[PDB]
């Protein structure tokens, strides 16, 4: 997946999250413009950061266990619960050869908005502002 | 039974004798040196290495010292429930047979090498003993760092027709060579000699 | 990750530090180097993303577990001797992680603060000093620790402590959060 | 006839007898009650009279905590129920390190039920002669929850249930004397109520009743003797009062 | 599936027994007599050898068997439970004690062992209980001699004197007139072979009756000489021409 | 009835267990056992059913050690009491080596009681038809006293008969107990509890176990000391 | 081949001739450069009239040959006395299954009524190749030309014998890991005889 | 006919693999509570860093039993490995001790061990578990 | 009979029997032949009566006689089918023994072994007893010559000679006068023939009528071989006297 | 905390044994009635065994109703360390006590794997290499009375603590009758 620069934070009424469209080149040409973020379900969004293959399914799954657990319970899934899902997920198989760093954005009546890190390594970290990247400084000092 | 826990905790922790056997006309006779050596060191000058696997069937070791014992031991406890079973007395084939295949069971990983002697029904017999599951029929042989001093005192005076005190004489001139040439052996001379049709006799500092 | 442990006459204080993963830009607030096991129990942790969390989380289980079955708080040292055979457990059959784990507990039973340490190969020693991460702090600790010190020396000497390893950590050390565990229960300091 | 001899079986007219010979022992238990209050739950037990020789400290009590926040009573074989009680609260523990979050009231009693059906489906095995009330609220929520789970696997919602023996004089009162549309707007309410529920069945009075009362933000108080004694006398007094008019 | 489990063989009758070990302790009681008295210098223990035919060689079945070199059994009931309960004794005091320990375990350690095999026996789904009662008589450093009986269900109890079989009864009232704390050895050789007399309704002989005592150790029988420490088998069995000196004196 | 009894798993049309009620019947067929527990300790009390002459009486049926600070009096089944016994002493040093701590009395009560009523829940077993009587000290609840059935249940008690004769010895105990009394008291109390329900022509030494636990040792009488005791308190 | 084995460094063979097969051996077992075993006795019997000869590492085949004579004697108690054909299967299908995890290498001789004396050899790997005559070991690659050159159909039993003690003599002397005493082995109708040659006999051939 | 015992490595893994332990909240998931195995323990790494004689030692008397079983449909025919195993198998699942793990005896007499010990006879050998319920649920399916 | 169950498992009776083990004993006999086993000074001889009452069978594959290993033979009573399975069970234990022990196994404890099985089948409630009863005989390298017999109820003895089938005591109480004349617990004869001669005689006299060639069947071991004789060998020890 | 490593020293004297350890509380002499246990090593394997023999030695005196002799307790180390074949614990044992019966002393040393080394004088185990064993060996004598024994051991481990940070000892004497303990905090 491309390093090119990653923000997401939380203002007041929601997440903004942003990220630059500039495409590499290489021997193809796409019928539509690719999107660095994956859309999980109507309401929750991730990112990439990493191998995109690794990515793009262990988030449909992820998108599978959200509907699933809303099926049963009747009511919207927490982005607590599906981070710590992901998280489990990664970390009962870590050190397999899997990479992907991912930010799960979420926002729930219960919680507010809530933006939560997922690492390969089965890190989990909640946060508020978020900048990964080649170059994140500038845009974390932009933030600040 | 035993146990492969902590083997990846030690893995990553670590990157950072003289034995004969003599057959002779009536019965068999083992001896061993009397030196325990935890390295350079002279552990115990009288320790006892001369091991029953039954009354009448006796074996000497070397290699993992620990091993040694325990195959011994195990070997024991199952000839003698074998015994008790058929009403019978002990065979050398048969703790030859449990031997051989425990030892190919862990694929020389148990550090085990041995000489048994014995007596049975059947005769007298005498079989060397290897780590990896193999072993072999003799009339003399040699074990230990101090072998080869004891196998040139075996190939110089051994013959056919030896009697029980001539046999006791070059066992004892065999263990003596390995003391005196050898720098793991040393003290004393332990004897055991077993006959067909009488009790073994067991001789603990026999020369010294 | 650094931790540190004082114990005092009256309770013990533990003292830890951010995270800061690996380039990744965060703002938060919040304590994720620590696990409350029972209202007279702490628990602080550092070492190796992702095993570390995911120990201390079982440990926190099972101790409420523990709580809700018997109605009953086990004691200090109970809850140390427990951790150290589950983190004795978890290497038995893998490559053993990075973890040290600080203990500061008081006992009701026998009114005392105790604390203890854990390594990573499972070695339990109570003390009443502690520390793990950067490595001078040990001499510091001889030169000005009594066994009958108050809390607010203890948190004195804990600020000489943090401000010596602040003029070695490079400038980004932010603030240490600070806890203090005691008969009226578990509390974070401000400043 | 024929038809009882398993929990496989089918009779004619589509009945599984052992299931309701488990009721038929969950019956024989000593009564519960469990009354919805407008923010509170409160779920009262009946105890046989201790005997004099009984060491009346230690005894598990009716009513136990699965959680912070949830409360489980029984009705029916007393060892049964510490099985289920001791599974409850490790699955509590278990919901709680997979996904953060500490369950909500209606998936405990999901999953009680689960147990009690699963226990349901060999014919090596025995159901619990066990019938369950689950009380609670919900993680960050202030709506009263209150459950029933049967032997079978079945569980519902009630705003206010009697289970155990003579229960159904206790569940007439509570239908004759709890409306929906006005529920008790405060915890001296649901416990005056669940304490003339009891009382109906009671034989001696207060020191055969226990009350524990459930309160958002996991306040979960277990009440004295003292206590539903002064419930008891005022209680009495008001009849007393009535009659004398 | 319907084949996951099997139905307890042994289950509570209204009155409150365990009829399958009601019926094991009857067939116990229809077995033929064994006997042990406990002296103050060792155990005797004693029965009477039965044969189909007389064309069988009663010396290739023994009633007596080694346990331990200090420890020895005999039974009263049926014959090839008998076999098999010995042959997992001898195994379990090698596998259990004498592993572990370096040393044979005591008498009573073996006793227990053997009524834990004996009792797994009367709960299980697919085996019927054990129809057989044991004597075992024994010698250990910390306790001196033992004599031990135990039963069908598993319970084992320790006895001065005590008689199994068909003639238990007159054979208790006979041992019950005839011991006291001072008895010898010889003394409960010659009471047990009284009291066998009252029970054998044949040929009472060296050829029909099985002794084996628990009494000194016996350097001789051990095969081997030079270690002064290693002690003989106390175990002995009489062979048929002392038992038939002993019944001619 | 016979339709409803012959497996463990069945219910019968009242919603009963038969089996287990048949385990609880078979406990009355055992030697009367009592505990007491006064305010400085507790006394546990057995006499020996199958009592008689030739029975080596040096050499104990009915009261255990479980470890240091607990002890059981059994009625029942022998062999399945030895069972359960060996499972507690497991069990107990289990907690030790986890917790470094002395396990509670309770814990191990409750575990045994769980094995049991897990006994009365399997097609292929049947109750083990034992009753405990369970006496231990803890630092939590100091000296505490429990009973146990097949049935699974656990009972905490200060005064406790199981056996034969629990109807009476029950009815002499509520008649003859003070909250207040001393271990002497208690081990008076206790035989002559023994002696008054026995069946049999008077109470000996030989038919008597005697254990107390007090401040904390165990102390299990040897026959002398039985003796001893019956002679002191009168009964002889 | 895990170190710190045993090895079987000899030199083997096994003739058919007009009457039956002859097999012969050394008698030398060498731990490097040191003789541990002067006088072996490598003819293995694992029928009345199957023998073979091992090579590779000495535990495993010694193991293979063990499983193998059980199972003729069940073959025997079934069916009777087996031919060297399902000897020889038999010790293939055990070598080959297991080659990736042992290292063994096995010559067959027999007698039967039927085939009237056979030779089969399985290398390393565990193919079969059933041959007039075999050689196998260290030794044997210094006769490979004269045995190839001195070799006759149906030749009597002393030509037999003769042929044999020429070409172990000559790997003899040759091979470092050979030496010893020579046996013999005589597969025929008659029965099974055994023979012995001492050094100071074939060493003056 | 194998005599060390050979295809001992996994081929595939999920995170369901382990029926007995997953998780009620997300049955897709491992439940690491009721594991009780340090609660630190991926599946991951028990695929890699593992002692050579450890899969040898764990299946070789499966593997010479397959032997023996082989070579008995070779020489008797399908009836004798037939019978053996259904013996065994019947032996098998009438026991369901939950307080004891030793061998029945009349499984060692079908095994030929009844005087035969091995270092699996000398040494036979929490919060969650190991209790008679488990063991049952273990054993009847449900 | 058996009231309740005990019909169709092996639990015991309100008298303490099996009455499964006691019907598979009654099996036995129905095939309704005697077989005879004694002991020379080195040799040992089983005969057994064949009965081939159908013209339309082959006499040659009827036969109760099986070949267990080089020195071991028995004789079964009882139906052909279990005997055949006991026969061949018997086969792989003593290959097995060999293979595990390192030298042949005696005749004594392949006795042992099968009782030990049998004695499975009559406590396990899943397996029924085989109703046959085996008779090993041999020449044992230690023991000399060996008759060794086990029953359905997995119990098994020695015998200095022994009989069974439906006319059991009749050939019991002649060999048990003729051991009381000779005073010696075998035949005294340096041959076998001899001894399958006088075995030969000792059940004609038991049975009577007598019988050809084609009606026995004979079974020698000697120390090194096991062997049963043909039907010309059988008509020359009739013959010669 | 460090605590890895240290020194175990084991004497035998007429009716009497000695054994000491090093200190800096970490203490690696234990007792399980009259019998007491030295090691040196990792200190998680010290607190394993010593968690281990504890519960062995507990089932062991319910079981049999009797203390165990250093023999019999001396082949339980050993079995207990052989079932950890390929996993050993990094530890040297030694063992020392007073046979109850006889009264005659025992001591005893182990390797990682349970290897016994029964030896009549002393053992040394921790570093029998530096100075340790060299300055047992020139100072000790055979049949010594409690107190020259006590002179011995301590004066052998006091020369070795000048072979500079704080350094104390603990010696146990034992005798049939009762034990001394005491410290050498020096």
């Amino acid at each position: 997946a491309h390093g090119t620069t990653t923000l997401a934070f939380r203002f007041q009424g929601g997440i903004i999250v942003a990220v630059d469209s500039r495409a590499t080149a290489g021997n193809w040409v796409a019928s539509q413009t690719v999107k660095k973020v994956i859309e999980i379900n109507p309401f929750l969004l991730g990112t990439m950061a990493g191998g995109a293959a690794d990515c793009q399914f262990w988030e449909t799954w992820l998108g599978s266990q959200c509907r699933l657990h809303e099926l049963r319970e009747k009511e919207r899934i927490s982005v607590a619960a599906a981070s710590k899902i992901l998280s489990n997920l990664v970390y009962q198989y870590k050190g397999a050869g899997l990479s992907m760093g991912t930010m799960i954005c979420g926002y729930t009546r219960k919680e507010g908005p809530t933006i939560y890190y997922v690492d390969s390594d089965g890190t989990r970290l909640k946060g508020d502002i978020f900048c990964v990247g080649s170059g994140q400084t500038f845009a974390y000092g932009v933030l600040d | 039974g035993l146990s492969f826990d902590n083997y990846q905790r030690n893995n990553f922790l670590a990157e950072n004798t003289t034995i004969v056997g003599v057959k002779f006309n009536n019965g068999v006779v083992i001896a061993a040196d009397t030196r325990s050596t935890q390295g350079p060191i002279v552990a115990d000058k009288n320790c006892a290495k001369l091991h029953r696997i039954s009354p009448k069937i006796w074996c000497a070791g070397a290699g993992t010292a620990a091993d040694t014992e325990a195959v011994t031991q195990l070997i024991g406890s199952n000839i003698e429930l074998h015994s008790l079973y058929t009403s019978r007395e002990p065979r050398v084939v048969s703790a030859l047979q449990m031997l051989k295949q425990h030892l190919f069971k862990y694929q020389g990983h148990i550090g085990a090498y041995l000489i048994v002697a014995g007596v049975d029904p059947t005769g007298s017999h005498l079989f060397s003993i290897h780590a990896h599951g193999s072993t072999d029929v003799g009339y003399y042989l040699s074990l230990g760092s101090g072998s080869l001093a004891a196998m040139a005192v075996l190939e110089s005076h051994w013959k056919q027709d030896l009697t029980k005190e001539e046999a006791i004489k070059l066992a004892s001139d065999a263990i003596q060579a390995g003391i005196w040439n050898d720098l793991g052996s040393g003290s004393n001379v332990d004897v055991c000699v077993m006959e067909i049709g009488k009790d073994a006799e067991y001789l603990r500092n026999y020369t010294p | 990750d650094i931790i540190l442990g004082i114990r005092v006459q009256d309770s013990v204080i533990l003292a830890s530090s951010k995270a800061v993963t690996r380039g990744i830009s965060v703002l938060k607030d919040s304590d994720d180097k620590t696990r409350q096991l029972s209202p007279h129990t702490l628990m602080s942790f550092a070492g190796e993303a992702g095993d570390t969390v995911q120990f201390a989380e079982y440990i926190q289980a099972n101790i409420q577990l523990y709580s809700i079955r018997e109605d009953y708080e086990l004691s200090p040292q109970a809850v140390s001797s427990f951790v150290r055979q589950e983190l004795a457990k978890s290497i038995r059959s893998r490559r053993p992680y990075q973890v040290n784990v600080l203990i500061g507990g008081y006992d009701k039973k026998k009114n005392k603060p105790e604390l203890y340490q854990i390594d990573y190969l499972g070695t339990k020693v109570e003390l009443p000093y502690g520390a793990h991460g950067y490595s001078y702090t040990f001499f510091l600790l001889d030169h000005h620790y009594r066994p009958d010190m108050t809390t607010e020396e203890g948190l004195d000497l804990l600020k000489l402590c943090v401000q010596e390893l602040e003029k070695r950590m490079p400038m980004d050390f932010k603030g240490v959060i600070v806890k203090i565990v005691d008969k009226d229960g578990i509390r974070q300091v401000d400043d | 006839s024929g038809y009882d001899r398993a929990l496989s079986i089918f009779s004619p007219d589509g009945h599984i007898f052992q299931v309701e010979y488990a009721l038929e022992a969950v019956k024989r238990g000593t009564c519960a009650v469990g009354v919805k209050g407008k923010n509170c739950v409160v779920l009262g037990c009946e105890r046989r009279s201790t005997l004099k020789l009984q060491d009346t400290r230690i005894t598990p009590s009716k009513v136990s905590k699965i959680d912070s926040h949830v409360v489980l009573s029984f009705s029916g074989l007393n060892a049964d129920s510490r099985i289920l009680i001791e599974k409850a609260r490790v699955e509590a523990q278990s919901h709680r390190l997979t996904l953060e979050d500490p369950v909500t009231v209606e998936y405990l009693t999901r999953y009680v039920a689960g147990v009690q059906q699963r226990y349901t489906q060999s014919g090596g095995v025995r159901p619990f002669g066990v019938s369950t009330l689950i009380a609670g609220f919900d993680p960050r929520d202030d709506e009263p929850k209150l459950y029933q789970t049967e032997p079978s696997g079945i569980y519902s919602s009630w705003s206010a249930q009697t289970i155990g023996r003579n229960s159904k004089t206790v569940r007439e009162f509570l239908e004759k004397n709890y409306d929906r549309k006005e529920p008790p707007a405060t915890v001296e309410e649901c416990v005056k109520l669940t304490v003339r529920s009891l009382l109906e069945v009671v034989q001696t009075g207060a020191k055969n009743i226990e009350i524990t009362v459930v309160k958002p933000d996991s306040d979960i108080v277990a009440l004295s003797s003292e206590e539903i004694n002064q419930y008891v006398t005022q209680i009495e007094q008001e009849k007393q009062e009535q009659q004398e008019q | 599936m319907t084949d996951r489990y099997s139905f307890s063989l042994t289950t509570f009758s209204p009155s409150g027994k365990l009829g399958q070990i009601d019926y094991a302790l009857t067939a116990v009681k229809q077995g033929v007599t064994s006997l042990g008295i406990k002296a103050t210098n060792g155990v005797v223990i004693a029965t009477e050898k039965k044969s189909s035919s007389p064309l069988a060689m009663s010396e290739t079945l023994s009633k007596v068997s080694l346990l331990t070199p200090d420890i020895g059994a005999v039974y009263s009931g049926m014959g090839p439970d008998y076999r098999v309960l010995v042959d997992k004794s001898r195994k379990v005091a090698h596998t259990s004690y004498k592993r572990i320990y370096g040393e044979y375990p005591p008498t009573k350690l073996l006793v227990s062992e053997v009524a834990k095999i004996m009792q797994e026996a009367t709960q299980s789904g697919g085996v019927r209980p054990f129809g057989v009662s044991l004597l075992i008589a024994g010698h250990d450093e910390f306790n001196g001699f033992s004599l031990y009986q135990v039963d069908p269900s598993g319970s084992y109890f320790p006895w001065k004197a005590t008689a199994i079989g068909k003639g238990s009864v007159a054979a208790k009232t006979f041992l019950e007139k005839r011991w006291n704390d001072e008895l010898e050895l010889e003394d409960a050789i010659h009471i047990a072979l009284l009291t066998l007399k009252e029970s054998v309704e044949g040929e009472f002989n060296g050829d029909t009756i099985e002794l084996a005592i628990i009494g000194d150790e016996n350097p001789d029988l051990l095969g081997y000489t030079g270690i002064p420490t290693d002690k003989g088998p106390r175990f002995r069995k009489l062979t048929s021409q002392e038992i038939n000196d002993r019944l001619e004196a | 009835s016979r339709r409803y009894d012959s497996r463990t798993t069945i219910f019968s049309p009242e919603g009963r267990l038969y089996q287990v009620e048949y385990a609880l019947e078979s406990i009355s067929h055992a030697g009367t056992a009592i505990g007491i527990m006064a305010s400085d300790g507790i006394v546990l009390a057995a006499e020996r059913k199958v009592t008689s002459t030739l029975l080596e009486q040096d050499t104990t049926e009915k009261l255990y050690k479980l470890n240091d600070k607990i002890a059981v009096a059994v009625a029942g089944l022998t062999a399945d009491a030895e069972i359960l016994i060996n499972t507690a002493r497991i069990h107990a040093q289990n907690y030790l080596k986890t917790y470094n701590e002395d396990i509670p009395v309770e814990i191990l009560v409750r575990r045994l009681s769980d094995i049991k009523q897990g006994y009365t829940q399997h097609g292929g077993l049947r109750p083990f038809g034992v009753s405990f009587i369970y006496a231990g000290y803890d630092d939590r609840y100091g000296y505490q006293l429990y009973t146990s059935n097949p049935s699974g249940n656990y009972t905490g008690w200060k005064a406790i008969s199981v056996g034969a004769n629990t109807s009476a010895a029950q009815t002499l105990l509520q008649m003859d107990y003070k909250d207040d009394m001393k271990v002497d008291d208690a081990i008076e109390l206790a035989l002559k509890t023994l002696s008054k329900t026995t069946d049999s022509s008077a109470l000996t030494y030989d038919r008597l176990e005697f254990a107390t636990i007090r401040k904390v040792y165990q102390k299990i009488f040897k026959p002398q000391e039985i003796k001893d005791i019956l002679v002191k308190t009168g009964i002889t | 081949l895990k170190k710190g084995e045993v090895s079987l460094g000899t030199s083997i063979m096994a003739v058919t001739f007009k009457d039956g097969v002859i097999l012969g051996a050394d008698s030398r077992t060498t731990t490097g450069a040191y003789i541990a075993n002067r006088v072996t006795d490598k003819l293995t019997r694992v029928h009345d009239k199957i023998w073979c000869c091992r090579s590779g590492s000495a535990a495993d085949t010694q193991a293979i040959a063990d499983i193998v004579q059980y199972h003729l004697e069940l073959y025997t108690s079934q069916y009777g006395t087996p031919s060297t054909e399902t000897a020889a299967s038999v010790f293939k299908e055990l070598c080959y299954e297991n080659k990736d995890n042992l290292t063994a290498g096995i010559i067959v001789a027999g007698y039967d009524d039927k085939n009237k004396g056979e030779v089969y050899t399985i290398p390393l790997g565990g193919s079969v190749h059933k041959l007039p005559y075999a050689i196998a070991g260290s030794g044997s690659t210094f006769i490979y030309g004269y045995c190839d050159k001195n070799f006759r159909e149906n030749m009597s039993k002393e030509e037999t014998v003769d042929f044999i003690k020429h070409s172990l003599s000559q790997a003899i002397k040759w091979d470092g890991s050979s030496g010893g005493v020579i046996r013999m082995v005589v597969l025929t109708a008659a029965g099974v005889e055994r023979l012995i040659f001492y050094p100071d006999e074939y060493e003056q051939l | 006919m194998n005599i060390v015992p050979q295809d001992t490595f996994k081929s595939q893994v999920s995170t369901d693999q382990d029926k007995s332990v997953l998780s009620s909240a997300v049955p897709s998931l491992p439940d690491t509570l009721r594991q009780q195995e340090g609660g630190a323990v991926p599946l991951s790494t028990q695929l890699n860093d593992r002692h050579p004689l450890e899969s040898t030692l764990k299946n070789w008397e499966t593997t010479q039993r397959q032997r023996q079983m082989e070579q008995y449909r070779q020489i008797f025919g399908i009836a004798e490995p037939m019978k053996r195993t259904m013996e065994m198998e019947i032996v098998n699942r009438t026991d369901f001790n939950p307080l004891s793990t030793n061998g029945s005896i009349h499984r060692d007499i079908l095994l030929n061990k009844e005087c035969s010990i091995d270092w699996e006879d000398v040494y036979p050998g929490t919060m969650v578990g190991d209790d008679v319920h488990s063991k049952i649920e273990k054993q009847l399916g449900i | 009979s058996a009231a309740g169950y005990d019909r169709h498992i092996t639990i015991f009776s309100p008298e303490g029997r099996l009455y499964q083990v006691e019907y598979a004993f009654k099996a036995t006999n129905q095939t309704n032949i005697n077989s005879l086993a004694v002991r020379g000074k080195d040799c040992t001889v089983v005969i057994s009566q064949k009965k081939v009452p159908d013209k339309l069978l082959d006499p040659t594959t009827v036969s109760y006689i099986f070949c267990i290993s080089r020195t071991i033979g028995m004789v079964v009573n009882g139906p052909i089918p279990d005997a055949r399975n006991a026969a061949l069970r018997a086969k792989a234990e003593a290959a097995e023994f060999r293979y595990k022990y390192g030298y042949d196994m005696p005749c004594d404890v392949l006795a042992k072994r099968m009782a030990n099985l049998s004695q499975i089948y009559t406590q396990r409630a899943y397996m029924r007893p085989l109703g046959v009863i085996l008779t090993f005989v041999s020449v044992d390298e230690e023991l000399g010559p060996s008759i060794y017999k086990t029953d359905p109820a997995g119990y098994y003895v020695g015998y200095k000679a022994t009989a069974t089938g439906p006319k059991q005591q009749e050939i019991t109480t002649n060999l048990e006068n003729h051991f009381k004349k000779s005073k010696i617990d075998h035949i005294n004869e340096e041959s076998w023939e001899k001894v399958v001669e006088f075995a030969i005689t000792h059940m004609i006299d038991a049975l009577g009528t007598e019988f050809s060639k084609n009606d026995l069947e004979v079974g020698v071991a000697t120390k090194d071989k096991f062997f049963t004789l043909s039907a010309e060998n059988i008509e020359e020890r009739l013959v010669a006297i | 905390s460090s605590i890895n490593g240290g020194i175990v020293v084991a004497m035998t004297g007429k009716d009497c044994v000695a054994i000491a350890c090093d200190l800096r509380k970490f203490e690696k002499i234990f007792h399980y009635g009259h019998v007491f246990l030295g090691i040196t090593g990792l200190a998680t394997d010290v607190t394993t065994l010593n968690e281990m023999f504890r519960y062995k030695t507990n089932l062991y005196k319910l079981k049999e109703e009797r203390a165990i002799e250093p023999e019999t307790f001396t082949q339980l180390v050993s079995s207990s360390l052989y079932e950890r074949r390929f996993g050993p614990y990094f530890v040297g044992p030694v063992v020392a006590g007073i046979n109850s019966k006889s009264g005659k002393p025992f001591i005893a040393g182990f390797d990682l794997i349970g290897c016994i080394d029964e030896a009549k004088d002393f053992i040394v185990s921790g570093t029998a290499s530096d100075q340790l064993f060299g300055m047992c060996e020139s100072l000790y004598e055979p049949n010594l009375e409690p107190e020259d024994l006590f002179e011995t051991i301590s004066q052998a481990l006091l020369n070795a603590a000048d072979r500079l940070s704080g350094w104390g000892a603990v010696v146990y004497i034992i005798k049939k009758d009762e034990v001394v303990k005491r410290y050498l905090k020096m």
